[PDB]
């Protein structure tokens, strides 16, 4: 749409890295805030939803 | 430069302090009382074991054997993935 | 279709098989083209073994029972009197790419 | 009493204290909570192997201690 | 001791490590213990 | 096929490397660093009048030495983003200003700093 | 820095030969010197 | 007696300890201070500092003179020793000196070894001597009026231990045909120990070996009932498979 | 032109790194990796290289090199952690050569240059290490042609 | 004794620190001498400064003059100690000049590797030499009666590096079939040890394959019990998984 744009999955991941550490300690899918870095840096598909 | 200092490790550094009190509030009120009067925390300095003998009073070996007892309980594997990762 | 190989004394797809004038990515594009059919869901290993100098070809491997090779003529790589080719070829079930 | 029910559901089969025979013949079959031996009828436990009729008694006393009873009964 | 210490609460001749005891004077040398990012803003002057 | 790869292309941070004369982010893909945000682009973002997010581009996102640290405890607990303060170049800029025998001075309204 | 308590301090008065008089904060278990190098001379 | 060295000093553990020069026993003293000598001699001469010793013997409330009460019981025990056994090493003290066979645990432990490369040989005879042997040195109840929780812990393991050599014993005595001890044997152990099933399985495979049938399926059913009642699983594979093979007359058992 | 091989190269890259005498003391090159699990050490060689052939991604170890010690300040804090984990009597610092971000390849070969061999170096190294790193790179999105 | 080399100066760590020139023992002095020796030893021959080996023997808080401790200290060493072993570099002390075996630390280590190496390649007598020779290394608690933060971090790793070691040999143990031995020692562990949950599975995984049930559900409701005594948790899930597949009695173990 007009009001749209398209990012990669690493390019977003990148910008957005301390929100998806914030919604994955939230989430309880981390133990912590290191074990979100870890899987934000991992890379895997869970990080990604 | 590596003076500056790094976000995620201060950030990490901020979890850690909140993680290690709520750890120690986790165990009895005694036994976190000595770890903290035993281990800097708290207090800068670490007390030893005979200078802490003289306000709470009791033998060396029963110190030595509860704060052993303490070390054997936080190093049980179960209160452990909250603080492996923070090293 | 050939969903992997290994050949030996080969640890990755841009080294050369000592005796074939075929580097080991020109045999992954001489494989890619080789049309199969196995008849088990689950994967088959195929085995190429060729010693000596020649014309190693899709009609010189050994298809175990369930599957069949269907291009004979195709030719995958060549050999001179100190070549030797050893492939295990595995085989899967799908469509697409 | 919904929440009441739920915690009564819930509570692993440690805490239901009683002995080692019945716990470990209940635990064989791999009832590990409170509402599973419930769910369960009388003819799936008196076909458990080596369950005497005071291993049903105990049980039975047991969990009328807890004020709750068993399907069927 | 012009400039302030280069290192966190330390000082030039290696006595005073801590962070405890931070905004004192050194006897030995005279650097102030305080933050390295002191050097960013403190100056000094050359006489002629 | 050019060699304007895609795979090389492509860079992105979030927070990475910073320069060491200035405190400001340093420059380039191999060395995780940031994109520039020239003279044009604050002209096009006086242009439309947003305030907020051009001094948080200038002051937030680069150059300050505690409100990076702090923005980003903030986004990690989800607080809300503290005020930003002073730039580090502008600090610089003032000390330059002051060894070239020049009392440039900061005032406050009620007095000096 | 939360809770951490300074090393008592004193400040020590020194006066140079040209009238310059300043205070260095110094520890109290800390040995106080009798020289000093003067902030607005440089003099003894 | 062939190997009474004269100066040689001996220790007892597997029962009340003891000990021993050129014969004659020496005088212990306290069941305290004889507590801490078998604690010092049950480490094999590894080095033991006062506080584990301390957390050793009395538990986990010592009264506030342990560490000048440890330090008597040292001193009487050099008295009563010599001098160049019991050494303050590290603020610990240790045992040592210590000749090859003088400790009964430390033979016990050797001639088992032997004995265990004797089966592996094929020389039941001699295995079975050496560790009838060893088994010989055990003086009735291991540590005989030896306070503290370690001593306890010690006693349990010293006595699974011999529980453990007597069912080797056994099953090699049921292989070399002489069941006439091993039944009268199996059943005063079982008699004393009814929680060991290995013991009881052993018992079962005696009882068809030397040839009556229908009192092992008694025991058979008693151990099944045993079971049903305390604890309440099936019977073990093993002990269903020998059941089974004793049922269909296997001849390779017999 | 994806599946059928047609517009996709070769692209090979090469990054090194060396092990150095600093004024603390002599950089290893070395497997022994401290604050890392076995599982991301478990392709590297037994002096600490990743083998030929190995595939690797993006964040792992390639070479395994750590500095001799650093200014050692712990906090109680850490102190206080240190004494439940335990830690490495050499407190060396992880400063491995890894693989920079979003990088996909296949280790093809390993350069080994030693001080104590023939080989020359420049002053001051003791060692230093060569890996390329290849990728079968097919066309995708934002390609120019 | 094979490996008694002339010349060779060897070093004990693993137990009480101690040092051993051609068979004779030397007065190492005082514990922060001996744990000073101990933190330059285990650094493998690598320089640690003065102020880093303060930090190790006094942590947080040393005396403001007592830097010429140190140095007496390392004069005292060199005292005890040939000339040359000491090496004093960039204003710290470096121990080299070490050959291979003489820290007993470092044939731990290689008698770890190998063991690892036999593992992989499935050799179980030669493994299990190679562990019976590392088992006969330490004497007691390592780091006996030395002060300092780097002794405790030292004591507490090694003695959970030789409770991995002992998890390691007793689960080849129960992979070659040593029941009797490993039921024992592993009852007496797990005395010592009350919330050590490896050790515990391997009592369970052990009486499983030893014929005795009642005691082992025994230690295992006496493990929940403390578990959530003692943490209010619950245990983890291998633990339980192991129990069920016990309680179904799969013959796969058997
Ligand atoms: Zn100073």
């Amino acid at each position: 749409k007009l009001h749209q744009c398209g990012l990669p999955k690493a390019m977003a991941l990148e910008l957005f890295k301390p929100f998806v550490m914030k919604r994955l300690v939230d989430l309880n899918h981390a133990q912590n805030i290191k074990s979100a870095k870890r899987m934000v840096e991992r890379g895997r598909t869970v990080v990604y939803d | 430069d590596s003076e500056a200092v790094v976000p995620a490790d201060a950030v990490s550094f901020t979890l850690l302090q909140e993680q290690l009190h709520s750890v120690l509030d986790t165990l009895s009120e005694r036994e976190a009382g000595v770890v903290s009067m035993r281990f800097g925390l708290t207090d800068g300095q670490p007390k030893t074991l005979d200078e802490i003998g003289k306000v709470y009073g009791v033998t060396r070996e029963r110190i030595r054997q509860i704060e052993s007892k303490t070390m054997s309980k936080l190093r049980h594997p179960s209160r452990s993935q909250v603080l492996r990762d923070y090293l | 279709a050939v969903t992997s190989i290994r050949i030996d004394g080969v640890l990755h797809e841009f080294t050369t098989v000592p005796g074939v004038k075929e580097d080991v990515t020109d045999l992954i594009l001489n494989i890619k083209q080789l049309v199969v059919s196995s008849e088990h869901d689950e994967p088959v290993v195929m085995y190429l073994r060729k010693q000596g100098p020649g014309l190693v070809t899709a009609a010189d491997i050994a298809p175990p029972a369930g599957v069949e090779v269907h291009n004979p003529d195709l030719v995958l790589a060549t050999l001179n009197g100190k070549g030797k080719l050893e492939m295990e070829l595995t085989v899967e079930r799908g469509r697409g790419y | 009493t919904d929440a009441a029910l739920a915690a009564d559901l819930a509570l692993p089969i440690e805490e239901l204290e009683l002995t080692v025979r019945s716990y470990n013949c209940l635990k064989r079959e791999g009832i590990h909570s409170v509402g599973e031996l419930v769910a369960r009828s009388e003819a799936d436990l008196l076909d458990i192997r080596n369950f005497g009729a005071k291993s049903i008694d105990e049980v039975k006393a047991k969990l009328a201690g807890m004020g709750l009873a068993l399907k069927d009964s | 001791k012009i400039f302030g210490p280069t290192r966190d609460w330390e000082c030039y001749c290696g006595k005073y490590k801590r962070v405890r005891f931070k905004g004192i004077i050194c006897e030995r040398c005279g650097v102030e213990v305080t933050r390295a990012k002191v050097r960013r803003e403190r100056m000094g002057h050359i006489e002629l | 096929k050019l060699h304007h790869l895609v795979d090389d292309k492509l860079h992105a941070r979030s927070t990475g490397p910073y320069s060491m004369i200035t405190q400001q982010p340093l420059g380039g893909k191999a060395q995780f660093g940031g994109q520039r945000f020239g003279e044009m682009e604050v002209w096009a973002l006086e242009a439309y009048g947003a305030a907020y997010a051009l001094q948080e581009l200038l002051t937030i996102k680069s150059d300050d030495v505690t409100g990076r640290v702090k923005v980003y405890e903030a986004i990690v607990k989800g607080e809300n983003i503290p005020e930003p303060g002073i730039p580090e170049s502008f600090k610089v800029l003032i000390k330059e200003m002051q060894s070239l025998c020049l009392n440039v001075e900061v005032l406050s309204s009620d007095g000096m700093s | 820095d939360r809770g951490i308590d300074l090393a008592p301090r004193q400040a020590v008065e020194y006066a140079c030969e040209k009238g310059h008089r300043f205070e260095m904060p110094f520890s109290v278990e800390a040995e106080i010197p009798p020289e000093w190098e003067c902030k607005v001379c440089g003099a003894q | 007696a062939e190997e009474e060295e004269s100066g040689a000093l001996r220790f007892g553990v597997l029962g009340p300890v003891r000990a021993w020069r050129d014969g004659e026993t020496l005088a212990t003293g306290s069941p305290q201070q004889r507590a801490l000598l078998a604690a010092l001699l049950l480490r094999e001469g590894r080095t033991a500092t006062a506080g584990e010793l301390i957390d050793a013997l009395w538990g986990e409330e010592p009264p506030s003179q342990a560490l000048a009460a440890v330090r008597t019981y040292a001193s009487r025990l050099r008295k009563v020793l010599d001098p160049g056994v019991l050494v303050s090493e590290s603020g610990g003290y240790a045992v040592r000196g210590l000749a090859e066979g003088a400790l009964d645990l430390a033979r016990a432990q050797d001639l088992a070894s032997a004995a265990e490369k004797a089966r592996s040989a094929g020389d039941l005879c001699h295995a079975r001597d050496l560790l009838r042997r060893a088994l010989d040195l055990w003086d009735g109840e291991v540590l005989a009026g030896v306070p503290g929780p370690y001593a306890q812990t010690q006693r349990v393991r010293l006595g699974e231990w011999r529980l453990q050599l007597l069912e080797t014993r056994l099953d090699m005595d049921l292989d070399q045909g002489c069941h006439a001890e091993a039944v009268s044997e199996l059943t005063a152990l079982t008699a004393a120990h009814p929680l060991r099933e290995r013991l009881r399985e052993l018992l079962m495979l005696a009882l068809y070996r030397s040839g009556r049938q229908a009192e092992a399926l008694a025991v058979y059913a008693d151990t099944r009932r045993l079971l049903a009642d305390e604890l309440g699983v099936d019977p073990r594979p093993g002990l269903q498979e020998l059941q089974q093979r004793i049922l269909q007359a296997d001849p390779a058992l017999a | 032109l994806v599946q059928d091989d047609v517009l996709s190269s070769i692209h090979i890259e090469e990054h090194e790194v060396d092990a150095r005498d600093t004024k603390l003391g002599p950089e290893e090159i070395t497997r022994d990796i401290p604050n890392v699990s076995e599982e991301v050490l478990a392709d590297l060689d037994e002096r600490g290289i990743i083998r030929i052939g190995a595939e690797v991604v993006a964040g792992d170890i390639l070479v395994g090199k750590v500095t001799p010690k650093g200014e050692t300040e712990l906090t109680p804090e850490e102190r206080l952690l240190r004494a439940i984990f335990g830690e490495k009597a050499r407190e060396v610092r992880d400063t491995s050569l890894k693989v920079p971000h979003g990088e996909i390849g296949k280790v093809i070969g390993v350069r080994v240059f030693d001080r104590e061999e023939g080989d020359e170096l420049p002053p001051g190294v003791n060692q230093l290490v060569r890996v390329y790193v290849a990728q079968k790179r097919k066309i995708t999105d934002g390609d120019k042609l």
